[PDB]
């Protein structure tokens, strides 16, 4: 039970924004210029780490 | 030892946009004879047309072009829905007051933007059009009201405000204000009082069947191969396959537990496809030590 | 034009119970075999909804408030209820919204109407069942929005048998958009008009950018006038059996369950009980022994 | 304190033309060291208001 | 001793800004416009987590 629960929690934490405008990387890269997309992607990367 | 992961690479790229022919009526908006007053601003619906970004840059100088939630450069690579255009005219001093979250006469009594606004604001100076030598008085505004407006609301009612107590009840004497005023636009006031033309475009993205989207060409559709797909601006990489699901008419995408798209409606033939990562792996290498062999 | 319709009695408001009714699809995404938690304006479970009858002759159509939204349901048989008016004063001094259904097609207008004392509809010509008279407003001077939907054909049929039409609507007004959700159901009633138990989800229908301030509303009814209705426009009319219920939305948090095909089949109101609070914290519909 | 309670509500007011502060929150907003010009002009000079 | 000390540290850790302009939520919300107040608030939230 402990193993299955831990893995499911890890899989489900992927649908969080961490302050960014979206939880999808491709969508952040679209509709934004690089020097602004870098901040959002930084947020996402730190959260998942 | 564990070294790396093997990974199949994509073969080709495809694109799938809807087929619409006519251009959008951006002419009627930016080239109107006269603009409406800020207290009775206008709103027009733009739908079912191919948008464009070059024609603006091609016509008269349109400075102060600032957007929220999307960069101005990328507007031609996207696919929209529910596009609306609000146009009006103000003095050149108050153009800073058009932003999400602000204070001042216009923001509180004439035109409020929602705090989560996504869209673009355009403003440019117009003296050869709106200012006349004796001063144009057809452009009015509102100065008095009990409480602030909620986002995207208008008030055309005209009645005497009662600043103090003991309402005067339609005699319009002092201790009572007529809530509407007028701008003086003599072509001599200076930069800080010229009449400026403002247009606000609003829309929302990538969550419903779209009708206004930019100029791009469609490619044929290929199934059962690791490819680079792009459906209405939703880029991705993987394998596509015909589905068994059953979408309701107002749905276009489908999501899974991790909140990642894994089904999509093809916007030319109206069929449902399923998206899957193409390959994964782990590689481990067994060696007897380089002191013994190199095999 | 406007006539004064007297000869209808005064009775106190009747109340009934909402057995988990008034839930709608909150988004436009497909989901299946999942439990999803959402926060919005819903109708609380087991609420008291006001109950009106059109059966003296009991013509109740008062001017009701509009706090944050409205759940409107109507059990009927012959299409007596047709539409609604929304506004703040309704006296030509402020804008007001109008939704009507003629015998042909839907009409939506946001104009400075001057609504007179009693709006209604007439004719119901004997043996022909045709609609000809339209008595709602007196003038509509300044306005900006207008819409006439697709043409359809209302049979304008009368009915007195077992009720078979239950239509549910949800009305919301936020950020300049007026949102409508709807659902239909054929029901066997056999019983004293008490809002059958069950579960059913409403689906989005229309979104309108009207942009007005709304505080009150009221219902439009068509009236039955023929030979068995002796009298003029004030007395010579028939009722026809109909009933409708009104409830108000409030900000809640709900837990929803999608089956494998993608339809909402169950729900949990997280502010109803302590046990609902427990389920809504655990994100499950079942709980085991403990604290 | 700059209480204008018996100012905004006075009848004999003809020209209170205030260009950066709405006359309601005069009290809800502060200022700094105050310096008031009291003098007279004629009607042919109310242009100067 | 160990338990008491750990709790004291945890509690007193609530008066740090972690780089934001202030440690009071209402002070951050006012005095700033939303789209940049939110980054300060997220800074505080990450620190406390
Ligand atoms: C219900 O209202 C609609 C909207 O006004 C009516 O349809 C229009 O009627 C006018 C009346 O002359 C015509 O000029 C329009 O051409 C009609 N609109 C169309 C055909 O799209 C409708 O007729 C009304 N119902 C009845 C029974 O008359
Ligand atoms: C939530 C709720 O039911 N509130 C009240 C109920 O307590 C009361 O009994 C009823 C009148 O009968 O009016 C309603
Ligand atoms: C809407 O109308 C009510 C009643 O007239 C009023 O109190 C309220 O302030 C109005 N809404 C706004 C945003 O002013
Ligand atoms: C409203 O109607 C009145 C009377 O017809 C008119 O004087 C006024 O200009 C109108 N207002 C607008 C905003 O059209
Ligand atoms: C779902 O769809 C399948 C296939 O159409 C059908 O057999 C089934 O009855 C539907 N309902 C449920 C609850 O599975």
């Amino acid at each position: 039970n402990h193993n299955a629960q831990a893995l499911n929690t890890l899989v489900k934490q992927l649908s969080s924004k961490f302050g960014a405008i979206s939880s999808v990387l491709n969508d952040i890269f679209s509709r934004l210029d690089p020097p602004e997309a870098e901040v959002q992607i930084d947020r996402l990367i730190t959260g998942r780490l | 030892y564990q070294t790396s992961n093997f990974r199949v690479q994509p073969t080709e790229s495809i694109v799938r946009f809807p087929n619409i022919t006519n251009l959008c009526p951006f002419d009627e908006v930016f080239n109107a004879t006269r603009f409406a007053s800020v207290y009775a601003w206008n709103r027009k619906r733009i739908s079912n047309c191919v948008a464009d970004y070059s024609v603006l840059y091609n016509l008269a100088p349109f400075f102060t072009f600032k957007c929220y939630g999307v960069s101005p450069t990328k507007l031609n690579d996207l696919c929209f829905t529910n596009v609306y255009a609000d146009s009006f005219v103000i003095r050149g001093d108050e153009v800073r007051q058009i932003a999400p979250g602000q204070t001042g006469n216009i923001a509180d009594y004439n035109y409020k933007l929602p705090d989560d606004f996504t869209g673009c604001v355009i403003a440019w100076n117009s003296n050869k059009l709106d200012s006349k030598v004796s001063g144009n008085y057809n452009y009015l505004y509102r100065l008095f009201r009990k409480s602030n407006l909620k986002p995207f609301e208008r008030d055309i009612s005209t009645e005497i405000y009662q600043a103090g107590n003991k309402p005067c009840n339609g005699v319009a004497g002092f201790n009572c204000y007529f809530p509407l005023r007028s701008y003086g636009f003599r072509p001599t006031y200076g930069v800080g009082h010229q009449p400026y033309r403002v247009v606000v475009l609003s829309f929302e993205l990538l969550h419903a069947p779209a009708t206004v989207c930019g100029p791009k060409k469609s490619t044929n559709l290929v199934k059962n191969k690791c490819v680079n797909f792009n459906f209405n601006g939703l880029k991705g990489t993987g394998v596509l396959t015909e589905s068994n699901k059953k979408f309701l008419p107002f749905q276009q995408f489908g999501r899974d537990i991790a909140d990642t798209t894994d089904a999509v409606r093809d916007p030319q033939t109206l069929e449902i496809l399923d998206i899957t990562p193409c390959s994964f792996g782990g590689v481990s290498v067994i060696t007897p030590g380089t002191n013994t062999s190199n095999q | 034009q406007c006539v004064n319709l007297t000869t209808r009695t005064q009775l106190p408001p009747a109340y009934t119970n909402s057995f988990t009714r008034g839930v709608y699809y909150p988004d436009k995404v497909f989901r299946s075999s999942v439990l999803h938690s959402t926060q919005d304006l819903f109708l609380p479970f087991f609420s008291n909804v006001t109950w009106f009858h059109v059966i003296t002759k009991r013509f109740d159509n008062p001017v009701l408030p509009f706090n944050d939204g409205v759940y409107f349901a109507s059990i009927e048989k012959s299409n007596i209820i047709r539409g609604w008016i929304f506004g703040t004063t309704l006296d030509s001094k402020t804008q007001s919204l109008l939704i009507v259904n003629n015998a042909t097609n839907v009409v939506i207008k946001v104009c400075e109407f001057q609504f007179c004392n009693d709006p209604f509809l007439d004719h119901k010509n004997n043996k022909s069942w045709m609609e000809s008279e339209f008595r709602v407003y007196s003038s509509a001077n300044n306005c900006t929005f207008e819409y006439v939907s697709q043409p359809f054909l209302m049979d304008l049929e009368g009915k007195q048998g077992n009720f078979k039409n239950l239509r549910e609507f949800v009305f919301k007004n936020i950020d300049g958009y007026f949102k409508i959700y709807s659902k239909h159901t054929p029901i066997i009633v056999r019983e004293p008009e008490d809002l059958p138990q069950g579960f059913s989800a409403l689906e989005p229908l229309v979104d309108l950018p009207i942009g007005i301030n709304i505080t009150r509303f009221q219902t439009l009814l068509a009236l039955h006038r023929s030979y068995l209705t002796p009298g003029d426009s004030s007395s010579g009319w028939t009722a026809g059996a109909a009933a409708y219920y009104v409830g108000y939305l409030q900000p809640r948090t709900f837990l929803l369950k999608y089956n494998e095909n993608g339809t909402i089949t169950d729900a949990v109101d997280c502010a109803l009980d302590p046990l609902s609070e427990t389920k809504c914290t655990l994100k499950s519909f079942t709980v085991e022994k403990g604290i």
